[PDB]
């Protein structure tokens, strides 16, 4: 009926537990995210198995559904992808084909719309959370290159299925994949993304939704938000400075919460240096990622030491007048995952992990 | 207590088959790829290949590939290096190492790493 | 298709001395990943040296080893009975490890 | 569309079985309860094991469906919990967290909204039947203490999510949980409560809600209800006088008959004085409960001495028109449950059991 | 939103094989049928097990579902039972309790209504097949007494959940049960009763809904429709005149064809003259099934004789403009059933069988 | 709300890889196809076995369903069948009943309306695709005649379940069966048939919905389309001219993409000349497949030589304000089949197979 | 490599039963229908009978009815020929033939086809 | 149902002569299809015509077979060594599969 516009969040200063998605302890699934509309939040998954391949799938069912096959909705043939809401439809968006010559294909509410080309000749991928749509344009970061070595991205803006615009980011492009976006304010876009092989700190990237501009630069912060890392404050150098432990990489959890005159920033990492296990829970509020070496407040533990954390990633509800920032978390078991929610609610400190 | 130990020696005759295997301790065995090197005891290193126990996804030297196996078993933290028809010439010294940093599948990379540890070698006649 | 060519293959150093291990790669070692073993007799060897330069944990500030491009050497600064050994260079980039032939070092 | 507001109830005079869900005899939980609103009612249960821990949440299917894992939608993590319908949109309460650091979350529609801290360091735990609503403001009983020592309750009015007020009960405020909440009439919210450690008599809750106060008495009638029991009219003293076997205790069922002239007080208790086996419907109308010692009428067996009692809770049923007070009864078997529901509905004896 | 009134039916001459729910071949239940309102057709049926007790319950599923636990919906507890719409909401009839002192309880879309007590103190029965509704005005028919010796029926005229009126039909009512009605006319429902002591002729009962009176004669019908038979006009005397074979009995299908100028009568009989096996339809119109010796045209066979036949019911469809007269047919096999679905359509002859 | 009219297709040049449905990897079903509504996609199957028989029914999912027992929706009993939607209601058709004595049901919304009896006495047939409607016309494809042999069709046309015209198409209709239909333009359906006897041309129906005419003719194009072929050119003679290899066929798939001054035409056909393996997508724009003997570009391969191609079937999915062609295939395992959805979306070539 | 290969020869007892086989080979062989022809030496072919592996959907000619059993299994990619009373006058060259075209149940006719290669033939005694 | 005698039974001709063989069906043949097939001594036979007229793959063009109906015929064109063979027809219609005697084909 109406366009999405991002909103200024829902009070609260900490995150707790919310929702603890887990289909094996009663359909084999990767890399989860979360994407809301108006009154209805989606879990959606690729298949990994059956209950980058030809059979892996982006699949979705309710938030709050456990995702076996009978529950789950095929949306589009895809080794990975991203979905996000306008305000009226339900975009879908899955990249499939060969590794060096994948395709990224669009789906609005049930029909296949534009496609979009492998530009590097590499692996084609997606940001693997929810896109961003204001105004009914949704902004989706892909990226197209090496594993190792340069893969840049670009941002597509996507109105009602069709590709309208193709964003070239400026700044430090070298290497940049799976971006967690999201609204800092109507006006601008911003994501940390991962590297994965040049440092262990996350490319964060500006997008100016009003000019339809880029730039990306590394986080300045000491505490490195990748997983193989360098021990917190330990690169050298000016901001964009590379460090070590920079070969390989995690999606990381990253919200936005919009107050009248701030800009909380909640970032997710793992609790170990180079192993996927644990999550924390970390905030930055105003300041500018780009510039200011502090580092991150630690909020506390989601994840603890002893189970893993993998891919993480921010979404919203939409709580009918404000918004709730969410991180949410992949638990691989063994490889399924089962999804883990942290929500912005209340005060205090984050009392409990999963 | 971070190590890899190997079974002690082997001596067999042209054809008959053999296997050969690494225990890792002191780490999370299924997420570092594993080596095979050779070492004929005048000459220098030989890298065979590479395992992923986890999935046990494999990469082979080409000079060694269809003349070795390499597997793994997750479930007793083991790796293994086998022949169908043992030779001569397999009278070398044959180490696992492990590689220095782990590794996940959606690394999507060739693990560029070095070997950290390395177990005491097993010696191999024939 | 990568070939270490180590060298000289012997070293005749006195302990105290300076000890400069080369190894020539057949061609361009991406990222300078070339690293450096030392193997003592009737043993495996000892990681010293990864990336073209960066030290191993537990090695001793006498491993040095710049390098780039094809050409990369290891330098001992100072030779201690401790480090006569074979040593070896190892490509260890995104493609099948190799190693070169080994260098001994001698009193 | 429009808030709910209480509203007389559907005439009848005596209860009869309404219906039997029992998942194990063609998910494993406990505590069920049942909520509803406008024209739909939803069977609420926590999950025990899977098909106080960090995995147990608060679930939920349509009445009348099998809560199987397909079938059961996952709303929050939860070792204790309810659920409420203002006219507008459901609010579910949980809580989860540490045995001495607990925290009560609130669900509004699909976002999470306020939380609740502990207070007395001890377990918090919630009425784990059905919260009331009415224009808009539900009433949420909460309570955190000893199992076995002081255990004082509060009240929080909770609208939209959000957590407005705390109301403070005066009287005998020693030690009540496990609240079983209802509409007397539009001014009022009574609850008749366990008493974990010192009497068989339900501490009995009387909330006026137009000015926010409470105060609790226990109930002087001479039918104990709690579990463990003194054999009926045994306590010796004034109506407050604790009596014998006050260690332990049961959720009992209670629901209200709202007559234009008079006001019926549903109540459920176990057939054993000391095991949860059986359950038997008693009612009084009129009088007032903290003081009237007449014991209440026996209206029927509703569970047989031969099959297990254990917690039962009091709901309503919207009627298009009126209003159906129902008792439902958690069969636990081996400890998953069952549940029984009977109803208001005709005249005559209450005929059968379950 | 408007109340349900017949209407006149669809054109066509004979009927088809529609549909059959076999849900074996890939939750035991008995004597199904099905109800229809203004855009839904469910499918209901008791359970006979688990995938006259305490544990048999009404359920229903949409037409066209497989009745799995799963897809089941239980309305109430019940061992006999009816359902039908009146064009705003969903009635359920369903009748529980002791053999002896058994009563029956009315749901009126999610809640309780209604109840009745039993009247000649012995197993209290209703209908099996669907109630009628004309104008908000739900009549059922109910029976109580012995299932060999006299069972007088009566019919409830049900609104809005409450029972509003008894009828008392008079005529021949020394056993009448397990009627299957429908409009005949605005003004009337006529139903095909089972008589399982006396006779092998069903019971007509004639229901004057502008009136709520009713008679109940025998059918005059040389082929006799129970189960138990005597070899089709076989039995002397006048049209009251019962005959031999008269223990035992089953209910049949019966539906109306509203024509504008006639009224076509569709009534259902098993091959076998003794054992439950195979179904055919036979057909008359015009007339008086109280006077009309005729013999009724057999249309088809709509299962053969190597099949199980069982219980028979009529329903109709609401085909946006006209209804459509369809006779079910419950095939036990081995205790759970299959439903065959047989419903008026086109033209010629009947061409095969279930 | 609305009648349904066919629009404009949505632009693109080439097919890419939609969605897989393949249930067995994780109900045995048959010629799949799917019917797509103004909102919604059916995908539709006859069962072929349990989880031409007396057992065979008409079923479906929503699209991106896996077509399990419990999510099937059966809706008649047919061995042969098609769907579609008017704008307002859904249609189904279905063939049931004796080899030589068939008869077709038309079943609209929840209802069953007219049947239609065979006329050459001999299997009666549908299309095994979608319908087509326009202003609430519905045109299906029929046939009946020898499998070996004469087997003319007709066309009916269908308003509101009932059949209100007969069609019967001259020019070359000695055998004529499964079609694959859709809108050329506003006045025109063509369809793609299987001759199953005589050729391996594929008779060409073009159907003026202006005037309920038709005319059949065999696409003179050189590329031939059914499964048994001669070599690509190989049958000489005028167009008309029945070729080799004529004894067998398939259905296979056929979608227009209509342009403001232009209509493509999408064909499919198996890999192998003899054996149905395999599926490559061919292409022509413009001209007239009864006399250009062109041979269709070849746009790439759908289902590698290695895979199962068996059925295809075109169909159209509603995106919003322009229609998006599509062709599925049945890839048939042992005989359950999976169904794998090719669209057209975006330009470039076809990427990648099933 | 396209073959039909059948056993060598039997010897049998007049009552003794009797089962003979051919395996196919270089075709997709669930789809094709293969078929038993007799041949008494002094005789002409006499067919006996189709079978189509893949449902196992089988015709006879009516004087072979009752006679003998057709059957195959699709597994080992088979066909068999079978006797339960093997009397005398079985005393014949039983020959698998395939035919030339495939066919697929929805084609739903007889397979109007020569057969286009034969296996060499099993000579069968009594 | 179907009958096919084919004749004369015996052919006498040398290499060099064209040699006609009939196959007269009892009934019919529809659609022409009548198959022809060449028995040479100790194996299996060969496929040479299909249809009433189509010459199977590897069948040289000696083979012709005209024929409609009732009356078929199988030509050769000129016989040599390797076709003196004894030569069956076949119905293979829509119908149990049925051959003929079989005619001899002598020098
Ligand atoms: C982003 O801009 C939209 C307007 O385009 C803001 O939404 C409006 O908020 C006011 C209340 O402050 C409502 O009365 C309007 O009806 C809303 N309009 C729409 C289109 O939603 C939104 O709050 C702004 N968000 C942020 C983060 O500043
Ligand atoms: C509680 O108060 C509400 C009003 O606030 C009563 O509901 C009204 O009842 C009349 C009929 O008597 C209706 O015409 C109104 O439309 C109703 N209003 C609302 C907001 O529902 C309700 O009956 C009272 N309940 C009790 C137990 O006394
Ligand atoms: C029974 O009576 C109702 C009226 O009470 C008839 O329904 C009407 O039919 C006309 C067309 O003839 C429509 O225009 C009206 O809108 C309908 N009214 C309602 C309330 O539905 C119905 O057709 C009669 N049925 C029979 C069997 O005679
Ligand atoms: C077929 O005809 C319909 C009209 O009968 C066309 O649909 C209209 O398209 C215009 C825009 O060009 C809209 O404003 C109208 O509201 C549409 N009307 C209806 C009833 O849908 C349709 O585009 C034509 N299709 C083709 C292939 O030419």
């Amino acid at each position: 009926p109406e366009w999405t516009y991002p909103r200024l969040s829902c009070p609260g200063s900490t995150f707790q537990k919310a929702l603890l998605i887990s289909p094996h302890r009663f359909l084999i699934i990767r890399e989860p995210f979360v994407a809301c509309g108006p009154n209805e939040c989606k879990h959606f998954a690729l298949t990994h198995y059956a209950a980058r391949n030809k059979l892996r799938h982006l699949i979705s069912v309710k938030l709050g559904k456990i995702p076996t096959v009978e529950n789950s909705i095929f949306h589009m043939a895809a080794w990975s992808g991203s979905a996000c809401h306008d305000g009226k439809e339900w975009t879908y968006i899955g990249v499939d084909g060969p590794d060096n010559n994948a395709l990224l294909k669009v789906k609005y509410g049930e029909a296949y719309t534009d496609t979009y080309h492998s530009y590097a000749n590499n692996i084609l991928r997606t940001q693997e959370s929810a896109c961003n749509c204001i105004g009914g344009n949704c902004y989706l970061m892909i990226t197209d290159g090496s594993a190792s070595g340069v893969s840049e991205c670009r941002f597509l803006k996507i109105r009602e299925g069709r590709i309208i615009k193709e964003i070239f980011p400026t700044g430090r492009v070298k290497h940049t994949e799976e971006c967690t976006c999201g609204f800092a304010s109507n006006k601008t876009i911003e994501c940390a993304c991962r590297d994965n092989r040049y440092t262990a700190k996350r490319p964060f990237v500006k997008l100016n939704v009003e000019t339809d501009t880029a730039e990306i630069r590394l986080m300045c912060t000491d505490t490195y938000l990748d997983t193989p890392r360098p021990n917190d404050g330990s690169i050298t150098g000016p901001c964009e400075s590379d460090g070590d432990k920079g070969s390989g990489g995690i999606k990381g959890g990253f919200v936005h919460q919009r107050m009248k005159s701030k800009i909380g920033r909640w970032y997710s990492r793992t609790m170990s240096k180079t192993e996927r296990m644990g999550m924390g829970l970390y905030v930055k509020y105003g300041g500018d990622p780009w510039a200011d070496s502090d580092a991150l407040a630690f909020s506390g533990v989601m994840v603890p030491m002893k189970e893993p954390g993998w891919y993480s990633f921010g979404f919203e509800i939409k709580d009918k007048k404000c918004d709730v920032p969410c991180i949410g978390i992949e638990m691989v078991h063994d490889h399924s995952a089962a999804t883990a929610i942290y929500c912005l609610m209340g005060s205090g400190q984050l009392l409990w992990d999963t | 207590g971070l190590q890899l130990v190997q079974s002690g020696a082997e001596l067999k005759k042209p054809g008959e088959s053999l296997k050969i295997s690494c225990q890792g301790s002191g780490y999370t065995f299924p997420i570092y790829w594993i080596g095979w090197v050779r070492q004929i005891p005048g000459k220098g290193l030989e890298w065979m290949g590479i395992i992923y126990p986890g999935d046990s996804d494999t990469r082979y030297s080409p000079s060694f590939e269809g003349q070795v196996t390499i597997s793994a078993d997750k479930s007793v933290t083991t790796a293994y290096l086998q022949w169908s028809s043992l030779k001569a010439s397999d009278t070398a010294m044959y180490y696992c190492a492990r590689h220095s940093e782990p590794w996940y599948p959606d690394h999507r990379f060739w693990p560029p790493y070095p070997f950290d540890i390395w177990g005491q070698g097993t010696m191999v006649t024939v | 298709e990568i070939v270490l060519t180590q060298s000289p293959g012997t070293l005749s150093l006195s302990p105290g001395e300076r000890a400069t291990l080369s190894c020539r790669s057949s061609q361009t070692v991406s990222s300078g990943y070339l690293a450096w073993y030392q193997q003592k007799r009737g043993q495996a060897p000892r990681l010293l040296i990864y990336g073209a330069s960066s030290r191993a944990t537990g090695i001793p500030d006498r491993f040095s080893g710049s390098g780039s491009g094809t050409d990369f050497t290891l330098t001992i600064s100072r030779l201690e009975p401790e480090d006569f050994a074979v040593y070896f260079c190892q490509h260890h980039g995104t493609s099948p490890g190799t190693f070169g032939g080994g260098t001994k070092v001698e009193i």
